[PDB]
DNA sequence: GTCTGGCCATCTTTGTGTTTGGTGTGTTTGGGTGGTGGCCGTTTTCGTTGTTTTTTTCTGTCTCGTGCCTGGTGTCTTGGGTGTAATCC
């Protein structure tokens, strides 16, 4: 049928990952899927603006990390830099 | 119908807002403030919807209609 | 004025005198002393004393006589302007009347519902609690008459805007207004409706009976008085004292009446009109109206929404009064001043021209 | 919708055309009303 | 699966598909879904976590719209990243006036 | 009292404080006024609810904001416009 | 069209940011 | 006309910008553009705290009138 | 009796999971160019110095405006009171 995709399951395996005898609605389900949604628009959209501004056809991890940069607080900001930056090397350590 | 919006709902908002003391011109005036923005919102709504060749006002046209006017709202298919 | 010290077993008091340079906040009009620029005064005397007691009877005693001569120069100012006017004559038979109504001002602190009556030359409030708050206008000394009725607002007024200033109890006042609040408390979905209809009935039947009401009093005038009725649909909103008000266009003048202290602005009386801080990028606009009597002071009506601009331009054209337009706000009281100082100079001059910014009269030319 | 805005500010140009006379009408008013004998009789309002 | 070399739970199949048929550029390097990737989970990562915070201090096993509401409003960057959003049945923070307070 | 007691209950609760049918009639009856015939969905017509009560719930916290800057208990049409016209509605 | 009635009521030839 | 002094305008930039990267230049136009930004913004926030003191009936503005319009604006 | 809590006797459909299976991501290799890097130019940004003079500043003075205190109103609710009411010796 409508085979339509979202992000319940990873959403649910993230949340067992931190708390792990605790349970979400559906409701707070869909409202966390439309959350990451909206985040994925917003660094896009972003991320199109800076590489148009920079005359490339590409977009990088380079600018991805400077639309994160630009969007969220400082230390929110740091935070997820740190991890952006630590998973990108450990996908590139391995192959 | 738009004295549907009874003078107790108006009183339970501004409860829920934290009003202690409402005055009498309070209702009307709030009925004139939500008839615009509903106006506006259902005016995008319904532009997204006689572009897509519609006769129905779905949701993602209202969800659209909020995000053009910057009031995104998270739970409706976003 | 005077200080008082206290020292060991004395008390000092110091009383200082008035004398230029340590003046006082009266006008150049009237000084308490003769103009003399070979004059020495007296300008202050320090006194002491061993009886601290009597020294500050004696202290708050000259202060007091201070402050009552101060508020008998008040009063005799107060009543300087307040032309003495002819007897109300009564009407003879069972004269027309109107019930339950407010006054404003009110004579006295207290609130409470009187009746209005037509005379022969004038009409009468008479509050039922006390015969002595009467309030007596006459026909001659009505200007203006404003009806205004109640449809988007919670109350119906019967608007007086007098000639010569009227003294109501405690307070002069060039406006008498007669009002009733149609406010009232009323309380599934047919109830609700049955009452908004119940209050749409009581608000036309109050509108009918105080236009009917202003009617009778124009014709009571034989022809002396016009019953005005404000357009609601040429109203823009403004702030021409310390809230943003609708300020309301009539006949003949321009009007707010639901909130005091009321703006009647006759619009014969307007010499020019000058629109301050219109320039790009700002959301509001102020309104000055200068009178032909350049002893009356400027109205400002401040505030105003930037998207009114063209219409109330349009509106002043319409009315012929001229219009100028400046990005700044002008020092009006020093402007004023100077064209009262001499009026032939100023009209000699050029007049109002200097109001339109600069008078270049040349290309700008800036693009190179 | 060109020639509306045309016969709108044309319409705007008598607007002008009507608040320059009335500009001219006032500062002719003004020097009839200010004679030079009322400028010479200046009530000094000396303090009284 | 490229998430699995990455040590990550999100996918990057799917994001490097909605970047690519999402008209944002002409090509997409391999190093920016990464790294999204893992800023979005990192972001749900803390987000859940308050949440359940904050369920748990109701003592609920599961997370409503009402505990994310209160997540994310008690939280100062993200109430300052969620700004202008509004959680259907999220409510209010409960706020009285210090004037309003009886006396 | 009971006016503190049921801000106490309101901030509390998450449940639509205007009635279903009301509302959908005042949007319908909008709503006729650019097209007829016009259908919606009952999700259109929960989004706008939950969208208009928050939209109004802010206003009326930004209006007791403007009452108690005056130093009044009793918010004012007065406030409402003041509150509209600084956030840049009006 | 506006930019020039503004400059033609301020008595200029050279529409400037001011008119605008 | 800008009514911040040019120059005191543009050490204060420099000595902001001395925080996020050390010795940066700037472009002439980057500083005029920064002076009309920050001018008109302060202008519009004095029209709102002019609207917030007419309102407590004052003719004074004070501090907590800029911080009403602040909070209102929604500024942190 | 105030108030936030930890729970109840009954409503409602939700929430976690197994399941079938198919499509969408993953591996493999090939091509073409976008994007780094280097090397050169030359505009433009920083840096300083002298002279002028408008702007800032320190201060004084006076007054006007802000803020505090008051009378009187309307309004909801609690309480003491009394007259209506009446029957027993």
């Amino acid at each position: 049928r409508s085979r339509k995709e979202s992000y319940s399951i990873y959403v649910y395996k993230v949340l067992k990952q931190v708390h792990p005898d605790t349970g979400i609605s559906s409701k707070a389900m869909g409202i966390m899927n439309s959350f990451v949604n909206d985040i994925f628009e917003r660094i896009a959209g972003e991320a199109s603006r800076l590489a148009h501004y920079n005359k490339r056809s590409t977009i990088t991890s380079r600018e991805i990390q400077t639309a994160v940069r630009l969007l969220l607080p400082g230390e929110l900001a740091k935070h997820a830099v740190s991890e952006g930056t630590k998973a990108v090397t450990k996908y590139t350590s391995a192959k | 119908n738009i004295q549907g919006i009874t003078k107790p709902a108006i009183r339970r908002l501004a409860r829920r807002g934290g009003v202690k003391r409402i005055s009498g011109l309070i209702y009307e005036e709030t009925r004139g403030v939500l008839k615009v923005f509903l106006e506006n919102v259902i005016r995008d709504a319904v532009t997204y919807t006689e572009h897509a060749k519609r006769k129905t006002v779905t949701a993602m046209d209202v969800v659209y209609a909020l995000k053009r006017q910057g009031r995104t709202l998270y739970g409706f298919g976003g | 004025n005077g200080s008082k010290n206290e020292e060991g077993d004395y008390m000092y008091i110091r009383l200082n005198f008035n004398s230029p340079g340590m003046g006082s906040s009266v006008k150049k009009t009237e000084l308490p002393y003769e103009d003399g620029d070979d004059k020495e005064f007296v300008r202050s005397l320090t006194f002491r004393s061993t009886n601290k007691e009597r020294m500050s009877e004696v202290f708050k005693a000259i202060t007091e006589l201070k402050k009552t001569a101060v508020k008998r120069d008040q009063e005799r100012k107060t009543m300087e302007d307040v032309v003495a006017q002819a007897q109300l004559v009564e009407f003879k038979g069972r004269p027309k009347k109107l019930e339950n109504v407010f006054v404003r001002p009110a004579p006295d602190s207290k609130r409470v519902t009187g009746t209005l009556f037509i005379h022969q030359n004038g009409i009468r409030y008479q509050s039922p609690v006390r015969s002595d708050h009467r309030v007596d206008i006459l026909f001659s000394n009505i200007k203006h008459l404003f009806f205004q009725p109640c449809k988007e607002e919670l109350m119906v007024i019967i608007h007086c805007h007098l000639k010569t200033p009227l003294m109501i109890g405690k307070k002069k006042t060039f406006d008498v207004q007669f009002y009733r609040e149609v406010s009232d408390v009323t309380v599934g979905d047919e109830d609700e409706l049955e009452q908004e209809q119940e209050e749409r009935r009581r608000k036309a039947l109050l509108d009918k009976e105080f236009r009917r009401f202003a009617e009778e009093i124009s014709e009571a005038s034989n022809g002396l008085l016009d019953l005005e009725t404000p357009f609601r649909e040429l109203g823009f909103t403004g702030v021409p004292f310390r809230s943003s008000v609708l300020c309301l266009p009539t006949r003949d003048c321009l009007i707010q009446l639901i909130d005091t202290p009321f703006l009647v602005v006759t619009l014969e009386e307007i010499e020019v009109a000058h629109l301050e801080r219109v320039q790009f990028g700002l959301k509001n606009f102020d309104l000055v109206f200068v009178f032909k009597d350049f002893s009356k002071p400027v109205v400002h009506i401040n505030t105003i929404p930037i998207e009114m601009l063209e219409f109330v331009k349009q509106w002043l054209t319409d009315v012929d009064i001229p219009y100028s337009e400046g990005a700044v706000n002008l020092n009006w009281g020093t402007i004023m001043k100077t064209i009262q100082a001499d009026p032939y100079e100023f009209f000699e001059n050029g007049g109002w021209s200097f109001l339109g910014g600069g008078e270049s009269d040349d290309e700008e030319s800036e693009e190179e | 919708r060109n020639e509306t805005t045309n016969t709108e500010e044309e319409k705007e140009r008598l607007r002008k055309e009507i608040q320059k006379q009335l500009h001219e009408k006032i500062q002719k008013e003004g020097l009839a009303r200010f004679n030079k004998s009322d400028a010479q009789d200046g009530n000094e309002n000396h303090a009284v | 699966t490229r998430s699995s070399r990455a040590g990550l739970q999100f996918p990057v199949g799917r994001v490097h598909r909605l970047l690519r048929k999402g008209n944002y550029s002409e090509r997409v390097g391999a190093g920016a879904p990464v790294y999204l990737a893992a800023v979005l989970e990192y972001l749900t990562a803390e987000i859940l976590e308050l949440a359940g915070n904050a369920a748990r201090d109701n003592k609920k096993t599961r997370i409503i719209p009402r505990h994310l509401q209160l997540a994310i409003r008690n939280d100062e960057e993200l109430n300052k990243l969620l700004g202008r959003v509004t959680i259907a049945q999220g409510g209010v923070l409960p706020n009285i006036q210090a004037v309003l307070l009886p006396k | 009292t009971v006016a503190l007691r049921e801000i106490r209950r309101y901030q509390k609760s998450t449940e639509l404080l205007i009635r279903k049918l009301p509302f959908q009639r005042l949007v319908r009856e909008i709503a006729q006024d650019f097209k007829t015939d016009l259908r919606f969905q009952s999700a259109a017509i929960g989004a706008l609810q939950e969208a208009s009560e928050a939209y109004l719930v802010g206003l009326f916290e930004d209006t007791n904001l403007c009452a108690i800057h005056a130093k009044r208990v009793t918010i004012m049409p007065k406030d409402i416009q003041l509150a509209r016209r600084i956030r840049g509605e009006r």
